[PDB]
């Protein structure tokens, strides 16, 4: 892992849906996703903000942040790879981001994020690759 | 105990009246110490007229007490109880003065280490009019 | 009036008192009720257990429950630890205005708008029994606390008596076989609506709506719709003991009596709450809250605080005591006044109490004083601060009001205050409003003495007689001075040995045990003020600070004794316990154990044999037996606990002796031990000790540099092949010029690469070949001399010592 | 379900109702109430049953989705086994020939380190050995290293199975797509494989080849990821002062300051610098190269200084740009600061050249004056510029606009002795139109400093001096002045004799002489007439006089160190002086002990009883800034048990919703209304929660300005300085001792500690101590200091004041 977590969050004070890769961000994905991602993952309109020593990558979408997760990391181009090719994914299931949308298609997102970054490290995804899956 | 309040919002006039009683009282009842640590800290930050005030009084406070000459000497070399505008020019004089010269002039001058001018009692007067309007 | 708690929840129909806990419920005509903890300040629960209005409420205290009645026309049963519904039982088929609860079985009352109250069984499929008379509505059902009997509060202008276990009520005519109802003209006239009659009350004031009961009587008071208020005995049905109250303006929902209390609280539905005499029956006043509207009342069958339910929401309300004066004696606590009357004495960390006879006070406390010799109490009654009242000594051990009338013990006399004092048997009294002195002529005294006055101070309660205008003044035992004053800051107490004579008086810092007049013992030590803490007259002092019971000090010794379950005050020392009482005033004891104690009393000894079986598991904490004996600079406490590794390479450093250092500091697991240890280890005098922490450490270099101050050239060469190789260039560099041929360096700079450097050591020792050799392999030039010689001898006689400092002798004390 | 915790049975009846949409979303609901962290077992044979088998990848996907985040926990329908029901079927899921289903079989079973999954894993590199899309080959060489990482770092993980078990690596390198999981511990052939790909390259894989094995030989080869590395490897081959001109690093840098201004401020910080590489004196910093945009040829078009002049700014550009580029402009080009600053300041101070300089505040009028000036005082050829520029001040002939000039101008001669004589006659001229006390304060001291080189005295002052405006301040400044310099020297009317008679009017006396004088009667209480009075022992002449002290300057004046000096241009110093450049029975005993660095809190239970406390649990609470870093963990409090349990402490947490009291220890036991008590252990306190900060003398200054700190106590056992006791008490209150507030010497030295702290109570804390240790032969109160105290609405000032006398526990068990 580099990647501890890929996360869509609300920023109603909660990870909508998330996904944990190996278990160890459980409980621990909700408490980061429903702080940072409220303060705009504490950015100012920037992409890579760092907050509590743990890397934010985001996107705002409505009230609502898709965000990375990275406390380690191998290179610069590659982090924001990943999060783009997963907000191509991301309105194929969802139109857009919005809470109770995103609630409803768990399994959609959550897939696709196991698919995205496997054990951590940034694989490829593409919506038709998407759909073997969810056939 | 006064000048605890607030360094530079108590304003010219209440740093003037400790550092003016201060200087012409020349306390035995307390340590001057606090007194010019607490003065200290507002001439940096509060108007001209308060840290002219300052030099001369300290000056004055020399003439009238020989243990206060070690202080005087800390504050006015001190960008603030001096070298400011006003303050220099007041300073260069009462500094030249009790450093400089003879002290004739300085022992002269404090009588006790008044104010400017006695008037009557003009506070209560005003209060009685300005209290029901 | 004082007010504890008070929640806006909006119209509380029905307000009920925990009997067993200082609670209130509420049911609310929103629908919602809720249980508080009024004390705590902590919401229980909250349900909306109906749409509409909820108008009654109760504990159902057997086993942890409350139940509420609502006009769903069901008793409902609550849990308020697990929140769900325990059962559910339909009551009748109107209002459930008020339900009670039975202690015999899982019963279950409830008083209906329906002119029933009916008792159901869960337990089983039963409905025991149906109490039937009403012909309108039965507002309200009220438990005394025996459950044999309740009262019921209807609106067809009675109240009706009932028994639960009965069928209906419950008597039978002995003169006569016949029912004592009769639906005819005998000696009074009614219907026929009972199956018999134990007693029917009046209830006449247009129909009362609620009836409630003093804790400690059978009388009852009844609020109805009127105005007016009226008191009934319902264990007679007299109508000579009926007495109507009158304040009020419009129809009054409740009036039950204060527990704690000479007066009769009320409440209407008007927009006031009066309060009434309850020694002439009539209003002596009224107050205005403006919450509008009272429909709820209610007295605590746990004699706590009050509460009345308005339409805004509920208030509980306090009219009690906080920091009462007390003192104890040997087995007895006297204090003074509190609510739950008289309790004290036994427990030790439930919040329950017991009696015991040891009344201080069975009278308004003008006064409360122990004699100082702990003999007599004296209690100033009648009240006032003119200039005359009574006073009523009592035997302290079992306190009557007077023991004999015909005995010198427990006599009265005339006082305005009366307070004892020191020679201990004497008094000093105010009987004028000033200091007059008080004999009887032998014993403790107890007649009246009019001679000796001052014009200071102003009479008041004491224990060397206290007055106050501006601080608080000691007395004099047969002279009107004032013997002192004291003026300090309290955390609202006075603090007395046992002895009265003595005086305990709280600082910035703990508190301070004091002797008569105002004179310091000692200080104890305790970062905080102490709640209270009293001292066995000096020595033993043990005290509260918090929920657990600590001696200060006990023969140099320091202690936690033993904690409560409860925030305590100590009520004092006499004896080997210590017994405290706290606001509420519930009792806790704690016998003077010989754990902590004895411990410390047989280490401070030097004895650590003993202290081997003292130790023990109610005592071990981690550092007063386990490291507490590791602090000793020449080990003697260190020696015994040695456990550790850190307390083993402690102890080390502090003998010297660091061979039990590099062990303690192996099994610290760490290096930086080890070159401490081997430091002292120098210091203690030896170098072999030394060489083996600083080889570990990897300090080779250190060794180098000891090594010929230490003398050794054999070892001084293992630390430059060990420092060759770290390329330490004062390690390795060394011990080539401390042995007298240089040849060592000269082939660690040829690998380190300095070959300048190299040549120029080995020249200078006639090893100008090994130079030449170094300046061969490398760039050469040679012939260049420096501001150093570059061929002149090096030559040294290395360490003349045939017995090198490694075996530095020793012999070690 | 967005997190709906209780839900469990509802998804248990819609996991199996023969609509697999249903199913779906049930499994859905599990898989989104997990990642929350929420209950998920109750389910799992539903879960389980339908979909094993199926090649129908949705439901199959949903599952294998739930086997990488909780399959470990979840046992009802799975338990354990080596073919769990995680893998079992899905062998048949690897080996479909739908390439999604197997590829995610191979993905979650390869994924988990799990050692019940770990034979089911290894062959499950059969089902994307075989390559349909990039996406196949790159999830194989992650599973089979995976694999590797679960516990097959020797023989069941490292060849291949049928073409992958760790060779994908390998294969990937050679293949179209590459992607290389073998950044660490893998075979040494792939390693050498990538670095061949570095050149057939797959731009994603390019980025997971280059993790591994960076550093070209080359310029590059292609593609964003070999670009990245090479700006790295760019900067190592050329370290030397900085990069200077940023190579590819130019790209990211922007968007790391998007909020807006602050990346031009940057940017424009980084051209300055590159221009040149200056002497480096104080504010002359530009570093990076010395040529590599040289600065200033003669044949040069359109030249450097062009871009240089944007640097020189009043505000040209926005304020964080302002501030930047004055400090600039500075840094190019000056001697230090002081030439670029004459510039500079000419163009900011007021004038009547250009209104858009000038400006009728008097304070920011006459801080230009100031700044303009202090070049002078610190560097000379800055004197000869500045007097003229300074008449041009004067020149706009507004009462104020003199005024200010005047003032500063005057200091300059102070400085600057008979060098300025020049100045005067301009100086006069506005001096007559006035309404305020400056123009007369400066003008006088020019005037009357001057006089021997003008004559015109009698007629400029006596203007003035029978006018009005403002003049309490005037009359300080005349006093010193109006004199000085040649004893008759002076003529119009009034020569300087007249001038003395003048000067000793104004001063505090009384004489006709020019017209009399404005006012006589002095300015602020201590100053008076007095010493002047005394003074001009001979008449106005450079001698031991008015004159002396005119034609000298009060201590050093030299620099920009603020003596007779402002620092720098006066609008960009507003912006640094900002800049604060902040940086059931319980008995319990206890006792802290520490061994090896472990901070506990010991705690013996004691069950003095003989009753039953059986259900015996312990723990210790989390009340708000208090943690127990592990409960006590024994199940003791048994019928007469004594134990040792060890609960550990932590002090630095964040506030739980309970009590929030000393600490509160919890013991469980037998009871069913009181089944959890609370009882105590040792004191600990409320100040625990403040949270320890620091503060500088700018911090602590803007704070004591920003609220007050009037409030005050004298705090025994401040006897000792701050060092000792003060700082030991202030830091458990978590408070730190910081920077002074002294004024030391032989008459002062009072100690003085600034404090902060930003405590978990919505509040800051600070605090002067000053200690009153004599160094005056009347002390305060002697020895003892008071403590001048403050929190940001008071209310943890207190907790300062009494927590710096004393503070101490300890036990001896």
């Amino acid at each position: 892992m580099v990647l501890l977590a890929a996360a869509v969050c609300t920023k109603a004070g909660k990870a909508i849906v998330s996904r944990q890769f190996v278990e160890m961000t459980r409980t621990r994905i909700e408490g980061l996703l429903a702080a940072f991602p409220k303060l705009m993952n504490t950015g100012k309109q920037h992409t890579f903000v760092e907050t509590e020593s743990v890397r934010y990558v985001y996107q705002p979408m409505e009230k609502l942040y898709m965000v990375l997760i990275t406390t380690k990391n191998s290179n610069i181009l590659e982090d924001l790879e990943t999060l783009r090719l997963f907000s191509r994914v991301i309105p194929e299931y969802c139109r857009a981001l919005e809470e109770n949308e995103i609630s409803e298609h768990c399994f959609d997102l959550i897939f696709a994020f196991d698919e995205i970054v496997a054990l951590g490290y940034r694989e490829n995804v593409n919506l038709a690759q998407i759909r073997t899956f969810t056939e | 105990h006064l000048c605890e309040f607030i360094e530079d919002c108590e304003f010219t006039v209440l740093a003037t009246r400790i550092l003016h009683l201060l200087g012409q009282e020349g306390p035995k009842t307390n340590n001057p110490s606090k007194y010019i640590r607490f003065i200290y800290n507002r001439v940096v930050l509060e108007h001209e007229e308060v840290r002219a005030g300052a030099v001369s009084a300290l000056a004055k406070f020399g003439a009238q007490n020989e243990e206060m000459l070690p202080s005087i000497l800390v504050l006015l070399k001190r960008c603030v109880m001096d070298d400011d505008n006003e303050v220099r020019d007041r300073a260069t004089f009462y500094l030249n003065v009790l450093e400089q010269k003879q002290k004739a002039l300085n022992a002269g001058y404090i009588l006790n280490g008044l104010t400017v001018s006695i008037p009557g009692l003009e506070k209560a007067l005003q209060q009685y009019t300005l209290e029901p309007s | 009036m004082l007010t504890k708690f008070e929640t806006k929840s909006a119209r509380v129909k029905g307000l009920s008192f925990h009997p067993k806990r200082p609670w209130i419920l509420t049911s609310l005509h929103n629908g919602v009720i809720q249980l508080w903890d009024y004390r705590m300040c902590t919401l229980i629960d909250k349900f909306d257990e109906h749409d509409g209005p909820v108008r009654g409420i109760d504990f159902h205290k057997q086993q942890p429950l409350f139940v509420s009645g609502g006009d769903d026309y069901k008793i409902k049963v609550w849990n308020y630890k697990l929140r769900r519904c325990l059962f559910t039982l339909l009551g009748h088929l109107d209002y459930i205005r008020t339900t009670f609860f039975h202690h015999e079985y899982p019963w279950i009352l409830s008083a209906s708008d329906d002119q029933t109250i009916r008792v159901w069984n869960w337990q089983s499929r039963t409905c025991v029994c149906v109490l039937t008379g009403h012909n309108h509505y039965v507002m309200c059902a009220q438990f005394h606390p025996s459950e044999d009997l309740v009262v019921s509060a209807s609106l067809d202008q009675t109240v009706r008596v009932w028994d639960i276990s009965g069928l209906r009520k419950k008597n039978l005519s002995p003169g006569a076989v016949e029912s004592d109802v009769r639906g005819i003209t005998g000696v009074d006239l009614f219907g026929t609506t009972d199956a018999v009659v134990k007693h029917v009350l009046e209830g006449h004031d247009r129909g009362v709506n609620w009836a409630a009961f003093h804790p400690t009587m059978p009388l009852i008071v009844s609020g109805a719709d009127d105005r007016q208020v009226k008191i009934w005995r319902m264990n007679e049905s007299k109508a000579w003991e009926v007495d109507t109250c009158r304040g009020h303006y419009n129809n009054v929902s409740c009036a039950v009596f204060h527990p704690r209390q000479e007066l009769i609280l009320s409440n209407s539905e008007d927009k006031s709450i009066r309060v009434w005499d309850m020694s002439k029956r009539t209003g002596v006043q009224t107050f205005r809250r403006d919450h509008d509207r009272f429909w709820v009342l209610a007295a605590h069958p746990n004699l706590n605080l009050f509460a009345a339910g308005h339409d805004g929401g509920m208030i509980v309300f306090k009219l009690e005591r906080e920091r009462p004066a007390y003192a104890v004696h040997g087995n007895m606590l006297h204090y003074v006044k509190d609510r739950f009357l008289r309790q004290l004495d036994f427990n030790s960390s439930k919040d329950v109490a017991v009696m015991q006879l040891r009344s201080g006070s069975k009278f308004p406390v003008f006064n409360m004083s122990y004699n100082p010799a702990e003999n007599a109490v004296l209690l100033c009654t009648r009240a006032s601060n003119l200039e005359n009242s009574t006073y009523d000594l009592y035997t302290i051990p079992k306190d009557a009001d007077s023991q004999n009338p015909d005995a010198p013990e427990g006599k009265r006399s005339s006082g305005l205050t009366a307070v004892w004092v020191a020679r201990n048997r004497f008094a000093v009294l105010d009987r004028m409003h000033s200091l007059l002195i008080k004999n009887l002529k032998n014993e403790i005294t107890k007649k009246i003495q009019v001679p000796n006055c001052d014009e200071i101070f102003y009479a008041g309660t004491g224990n060397l007689l206290l007055r106050d205008a501006d601080s608080i003044t000691l007395f004099d035992v047969q002279q009107k001075r004032t013997l002192a004053s004291v003026k300090i800051s309290k955390v609202k107490y006075v603090i007395w040995s046992a002895d009265m004579s003595h005086v305990a008086l709280l600082a910035k810092h703990a508190i301070v045990i004091c002797n008569r007049k105002l004179d310091a013992l000692c200080n104890i030590h305790e970062n905080i003020r102490v709640k209270s803490g009293a001292w066995d007259e000096s020595g033993v002092f043990i005290y509260t600070t918090s929920n657990h019971i600590k001696y200060a000090v006990t023969t140099g010794d320091h202690g936690i004794i033993r904690t409560l379950d409860l925030p305590i005050y100590v009520t004092r020392v006499k004896g080997n316990n210590v017994y405290c009482l706290d606001r509420e005033c519930r009792p806790r004891v704690l016998t003077i154990d010989p754990t902590e104690f004895k411990f410390k009393l047989a280490l401070i000894n030097r004895k650590y044999d003993e202290v081997l079986h003292m130790v023990r598991n109610a005592k071990l904490v981690g550092q007063s037996i386990i490291a507490y004996l590791q602090k000793k600079g020449y080990p003697e406490v260190a020696l015994h606990f040695v456990k550790d590794e850190k307390t083993r390479f402690s102890l080390a450093l502090e003998c010297g002796n660091i061979e039990i250092a590099l062990e303690a500091a192996k099994a610290l697991d760490d290096k930086n031990c080890w070159e401490k240890l081997g430091e002292v280890a120098l210091l203690q005098g030896n170098h072999q000790i030394v060489e083996m922490c600083y080889q570990r450490t990897k300090n080779f270099d250190k060794l180098s540099f000891l090594y010929l101050i230490t003398g050794n050239l054999e070892k001084l060469r293992k630390m430059m092949k060990i420092a060759e190789i770290r390329k330490d260039m004062s390690g390795h560099y060394q011990n080539a010029l401390y042995l007298g041929d240089v040849s060592e360096r000269v082939r660690i700079l040829k690998n380190c690469g300095q070959k300048s450097l190299a040549y120029l050591s080995a020249a200078t020792h006639g090893l100008d070949e090994e130079a030449e050799s170094l300046k061969e392999t490398f760039d050469p030039e040679k012939e260049t001399i420096p501001d150093i010689d570059p061929n002149a001898k090096l030559l040294q006689p290395p360490a003349p010592i045939m017995p090198l400092d490694t075996n530095w002798p020793l012999l070690t004390v | 379900m967005d997190s709906e915790p209780p839900s469990e049975i509802s998804l248990k009846n819609d996991l199996e109702k023969g609509d697999v949409k249903s199913k779906t979303e049930a499994l859905k609901k599990v898989i989104i109430m997990i990642l929350n962290g929420e209950k998920l077992p109750g389910l799992l044979m539903t879960i389980i049953r339908f979909v094993l088998p199926l090649q129908d990848h949705t439901i199959k996907k949903l599952l294998l989705v739930f086997w990488e985040i909780v399959p470990k926990t979840t046992p009802d329908g799975r338990l354990l086994h080596e073919m769990i029901l995680v893998c079992d079927a899905y062998r048949k899921d690897l080996q479909h020939p739908n390439e999604f289903i197997r590829g995610s079989t191979l993905r979650f079973l390869c994924k988990l380190k799990e050692a019940e999954l770990l034979e089911p894993l290894m062959p499950a590199i059969r089902a994307c050995l075989e390559h349909r899309h990039s996406y196949v080959r790159r999830n194989a060489v992650l599973a089979i290293y995976t694999i590797y990482r679960n516990f097959e770092h020797l023989i069941p993980d490292a060849p291949e199975l049928i073409h992958d078990f760790l060779v994908n690596e390998k294969d990937a390198s050679c293949k179209r797509n590459a992607f290389m999981m073998l950044i660490h511990a893998d075979q040494d052939r792939a390693l050498d494989y990538l670095s061949t790909c570095i050149d057939q390259v797959q731009t994603f894989g390019d980025i997971l080849q280059l993790v591994i094995v960076e550093l070209i030989y080359k310029v590059c080869h292609a593609n964003p990821s070999e670009r990245a590395r090479f700006i790295r490897c760019i900067y190592n081959l050329l370290q030397s002062s900085s990069p200077a001109v940023k190579y590819e690093a130019a790209g990211t840098l922007v968007t790391l300051s998007s909020a807006p201004t602050a990346i031009k401020a940057a940017a424009q910080c980084y051209i300055d610098l590159i221009i040149k590489e200056s002497d480096n004196n104080v504010k002359l910093i530009v570093l990076d190269r010395l040529v590599e945009l040289k600065e200033h040829p003669a044949h040069e078009r359109v030249l450097q200084d062009l871009v240089m002049d944007i640097l020189r700014v009043l505000s040209t550009p926005d304020l964080e740009v302002r501030k930047k580029t004055l400090q600039l402009a500075l840094d190019l080009v000056s001697s230090r600061n002081v030439e670029e600053l004459v510039i500079v300041l000419k163009k900011e101070v007021i004038k009547t050249n250009n209104v858009s300089e000038h400006e009728d505040t008097d304070k920011y009028r006459q801080l230009l004056v100031r700044t303009l000036h202090s070049c002078s005082v610190r560097f000379p050829d800055m004197a000869a510029n500045v007097i003229p520029v300074l008449m041009e001040f004067l020149s706009d002939s507004n009462e104020a606009a003199a005024a200010d000039v005047l003032e500063f101008v005057r200091e300059a001669i102070q400085r600057f002795d008979n060098l300025r004589m020049l100045i005067v006659e301009k100086m006069l001229e506005v001096f007559h139109a006035i309404k305020s006390v400056k123009i007369y304060r400066g003008a006088l001291w020019i005037l009357g400093e001057y006089c021997s080189t003008k004559e015109d005295i009698q007629s400029v002052m006596t203007e003035v001096r029978r006018s009005l405006g403002e003049i309490p301040i005037v009359e300080s400044e005349i006093k010193k002045e109006a004199g000085e310099l040649k004893p008759e020297e002076e003529i119009t009317v009034g020569p300087v004799q007249k001038l003395v008679t003048e000067m000793g009017t104004y001063a505090t006396q009384s004489a006709l002489s020019s017209s009399r004088p404005t006012k006589k009667e002095e300015d602020r209480p201590p100053l008076r007439g007095f010493l002047l009075d005394g003074d001009f022992f001979v008449a106005a002449s450079l001698a031991t006089t008015l004159t002396k002290i005119a034609l000298r300057y009060v201590a050093l004046v030299q620099e920009k160190k603020k003596q007779n000096s402002f620092v720098a241009e006066a609008m960009l110093l507003m912006a640094t002086i900002l800049h604060l450049g902040k940086s059931d029975p319980v008995y319990a005993e206890a006792y802290v002990h520490v061994n090896q660095y472990d901070i506990v809190l010991d705690v013996l239970v004691v069950n003095q009883t003989s009753d039953t406390l059986q259900n015996c649990t312990l723990e210790l609470a989390t009340l708000g800034d208090l943690k127990l870093v592990e409960k006590p963990s024994p199940l003791t409090l048994a019928p007469h048990d004594f134990a040792n349990i060890k609960a550990n402490v932590k002090v630095a947490s964040t506030e739980n919703g309970i009590i929030f009291g000393n600490i509160v220890y919890d013991v469980s036991g037998a009871a069913s209304d009181r089944n959890c008590v609370v009882l105590s252990d040792i004191h600990i306190d409320i100040m625990d929660y403040i949270q320890p900060a620091t503060c500088t003398d700018a911090e602590f200054r803007q704070m004591w300005a920003e609220f007050e700190w009037e409030n005050k106590v004298t705090v025994n056992t401040n006897m000792t300085d701050l060092n000792d006791y003060l700082q030991h008490i202030l830091k458990s209150t978590n408070m730190k001792c910081l920077t002074p507030e002294k004024a030391l010497s032989g008459y002062c030295g009072f100690m003085a500690a600034n404090l902060y702290a930003r405590s978990i109570f919505g509040e800051d804390a600070l605090a002067n101590v000053s200690i009153e240790k004599p160094v005056h032969q009347g002390p305060d109160a002697a020895v003892t200091g008071h403590i001048r105290i403050r929190a940001k609405s008071q209310g943890m000032a207190l907790s300062l004041g009494d927590k710096i006398n004393l503070s101490q526990k300890k036990t001896s068990l």
